[PDB]
């Protein structure tokens, strides 16, 4: 469980006194990276790239590169292979969870079953009835942020409880009394427009909130409520990065059914082959954003209230 | 009927795009004074970050007024 | 007669869009001007953000009007 | 007839939304003068300030424009 | 009876608009020179305060125009 | 027909704030160059006026057009 | 009838509004140069004089066409 | 009726967009001009004929909307 | 009438993948020229401008959800 | 009737009228670069002026396709 | 009958003009540099004259296909 | 319902312009720098490359809008 | 049934016209840069020429639309 501390590492370093950076991103990032590419496919030919470095691995070989200096190779080529071997994982349960990639031309061939083709069973989504399935998850997905985000400024409180300057710690409840009384105020407007235990929820919100400006007239903390706001709201990105894949994988074999369904004589032999070039094409340049993204948001997210700002150490 | 919804697209349409619009006029000369910044500046590297992400909240505004009127809907 | 509400709504999508356009505009010069005074100017760190923080009252005017005449449907 | 008020939503629309245009084109490049000159004029902050806060008066006449508007609704 | 007064509406809107974007942009580049220049032109202050609000005339023909539709509204 | 009323209402506001923004960055660059020049210029500021009033011939000719468009109506 | 006079002052107001933006973009850099050349151009103020007014035949012909336009109606 | 509204909207932004064209164009010649005459007295009679020469884009704007109005 | 609402949907998600593409790529056009300009001593530097690169690629992500959620309305 | 007559003539108005704003533009940067060239270019005046010559045949197709649409009507 | 042949005039007009403004954009910039680049550069003249052709290329699309559709008319 | 093929079909155009538009505003600075560096750059080529080959993908998503609402013909 | 292939042509001459000025508006700098380059540079014309063609492949993809919804014409 250790290795993954190389992306933690180069940053995080602090001036001690902290206890959370490192086991978070293991059981968080790979499952996110996963639930972004479903593409079994694509799945496999990374498990092989895997494969292409483990046969350096087993030499020093540093192998260099020509373009961009890279030297720094021979002993974290093999926690880089660890993290990645970890996160196929999660990848391909992933695309095992959600819908089919390639070859399910569902039209005529239904590798797995459908309500248009019946037989074996069912598939769980499709993303064409994206009417429901799509608002469950991404309710989910904001779950998912808003929990994160309590459980950072959970950390920060019991930071703040150690630490006799615990008056940032009466600033920290007061973040969780602005998200619990945003989340209240949210649930009035586009919710369920009840308001019983409702009531109750955004008065203790709003009463803590102004007991956190009572402890000290910060300037700063008023605006800042809004941007804690957006936080939860940036995870939201997750669900619309696969959606575009899988829309890619979807017209792409969608593409190939046609041009093998009509000229299919000679249209099989050329579909094939324009269907793995192009999605090999499409996949060298979208994947580097794939694996950037989620990264990104988990540093600026997560790192952006306790660790990230003491000096480096 | 189905007029109301195409017009209120229409909205959430042009609301988003010109949120988004806004926040990459403003994040352009952000980021294109920052790197520039970085070379000799890598101390300064936290800042430029917060600087860069910190207009991220006009685009998030958008959103939120697209989806309180997709409630609407 | 429901005609009206989806014109409500593209009204309230321009005028949050291009508050959000003018105010990313005013902030691409002006944080962009910042984070090049911040090299020396790291004691005017605070200066620097109310500065660029300043411009940022145009998307509540516009989140105002948008909920009041909102309010009104 | 409910239609007519549409209209005159998306007219204060255009006009709090190209206010807001006027007056972010008008700070930006005051704001970025003004800013590296504060290097020097961290004695002059108060006349920094009230040329930067001189240009809101647009937006407070497009938002009276648009209060009556809505009045005559 | 509503018809026109949703027109009307639009069309002062967008006019007094366009004249604030404007005098937005007029102020732009005078406010650019202004603030250079007060930094030790303290003393030309009066000249230029005065060229900053001479743009202001014509958002005067806006809202004239303006109050002149709104007594036909 | 007083729809049509609204028409050539629409029709002045687009005449004259299309003028007016015309007007606007007209004056931008000139009163720019004339306020940096001002300091040596101290004998040349009675011309600078006098070319600093010229744009105005845009705003007059505009509202004229839309005085003899609300004569007509 | 009158929906086709409406369109045809709308018309007249598009023109002239373009003509005056055109002119005054025009107008704005000629007077630009012109201003900073002043200072050794004592002599040559005629001349600056002749180049800021030439272009104004844009409006001219904005106005005959508005004119004749307006004579149709 | 609607026919002759519509086309002189048409001529009307035809010669809008000629005349925003030729304004562009002679920003900036004037700007180059202008500059240059400080040392190009004897040459400002080859100075005004690149000023002159933007004017034929507005020619066909007014003599596009002259056969519109015609065909009006 | 499902003529009309279809098609109006569909131009009003047009218009919003449409701006956002363009902002993003408004963006990341000064970004990448200051990023290759600086590349000439920034080969240590190279993946420090790619980071930078990706960071307007977020713009893109909102526009095509809101269109996908009009999609899925049709 | 009426229909189609005023839908190709706003067509063609505004190709043409696009086509010179277009080579307009062209024209901006080329006569710029020209006349500055002439001060010791007075030789190369004849070379010069072709390329203040050839971006007109852009418009020539601008031209041409307005009267063969006039010639379709 | 008349609507389709308005509204394919339209798009033909729309399609040339957008072609046009497009090709001028590019000739402005190659051309401003190449007028420079011919002065010393003489021998140069018939390759730096190419670039100055590349352009055409989209119009020449942007025509075939008004031409393409004219005949669908 | 043949008014839905049409507006579905503009959508489409209007997105793939746009996107279009985009990655060529990207494309431009982009190249821009990197044909000026690639004199001393030659060993750089391929890293010159790649950030001409990043902003591409504003076409494929475009095209990615075209094709699924030209699926839903 | 004619005003829907209006409207597709419409949309198809939009998507053209869009692509076309993307690809002149980077080919526009890009093409400034490799004139500069060529002095120089005849050695690199090549490499001029395979960066130049790169934005070209742009405009194929409004081409193409534009040929599969003239196929659905």
């Amino acid at each position: 469980a250790k290795p993954f501390e190389l992306l933690v590492s180069f940053l995080n370093t602090p001036k001690y006194g902290t206890f959370d950076p490192t086991p978070v991103v293991p059981v968080f990032f790979p499952f996110w990276f996963g639930m972004i590419v479903g593409d079994i496919g694509y799945a496999l030919l990374f498990y092989l790239v895997g494969r292409w470095l483990s046969g350096y691995v087993k030499r020093n070989e540093p192998l260099v590169i020509d373009l961009f200096a890279l030297k720094l190779k021979p002993q974290v080529i093999g926690k880089l292979v660890h993290i990645l071997n970890w996160m196929v994982f999660w990848t391909v349960v992933w695309g095992v969870i959600y819908g089919e990639f390639f070859g399910t031309f569902l039209e005529h061939l239904g590798v797995f079953g459908t309500p248009e083709h019946p037989g074996l069973i069912p598939i769980l989504i499709h993303r064409i009835d994206t009417a429901k399935t799509a608002n469950l998850l991404i309710l989910l997905s904001v779950a998912f942020g808003v929990v994160l985000v309590f459980f950072g400024l959970a950390l920060r409180a019991y930071l703040g409880l150690k630490h006799r300057h615990m008056a940032h710690f009466w600033e920290g409840v007061g973040y969780l009394g602005g998200l619990v009384g945003v989340l209240a105020l949210a649930a009035s407007y586009l919710g369920n427009l009840q308001a019983g235990w409702l009531q109750g929820l955004m008065y203790l919100g709003f009463g803590v909130f102004l007991l956190a400006v009572l402890m000290s007239r910060i300037w700063l903390m008023i605006p800042e409520i809004f941007t804690q706001a957006g936080h939860i709201l940036s995870h939201i990105r997750i669900y619309a990065v696969g959606a575009a894949g899988g829309i890619l994988a979807g017209l792409l074999t969608d593409v190939g059914f046609a041009l093998a369904e009509r000229l299919g004589l000679l249209g099989v032999l050329l579909g094939l082959l324009v269907a793995g070039v192009l999605h090999l094409l499409i996949l060298l340049l979208t994947t580097l954003g794939h694996m950037l993204q989620p990264i990104r948001l988990l540093w600026v997210e997560f790192f952006t209230k306790f660790g990230f700002y003491e000096e480096n150490g | 009927g189905g007029l109301d919804r195409g017009l209120i697209a229409v909205g959430m349409g042009l609301a988003v795009g010109l949120a988004a619009l806004g926040t990459g006029v403003a994040q352009a000369r952000i980021g294109a004074a920052g790197v520039g910044a970085i070379a000799e500046d890598r101390s300064n590297f936290g800042t430029a970050l917060i600087f860069l992400l910190l207009p991220e909240t006009l685009v998030i505004f958008g959103l939120l007024i697209a989806f309180i009127l997709n409630g609407r809907l």
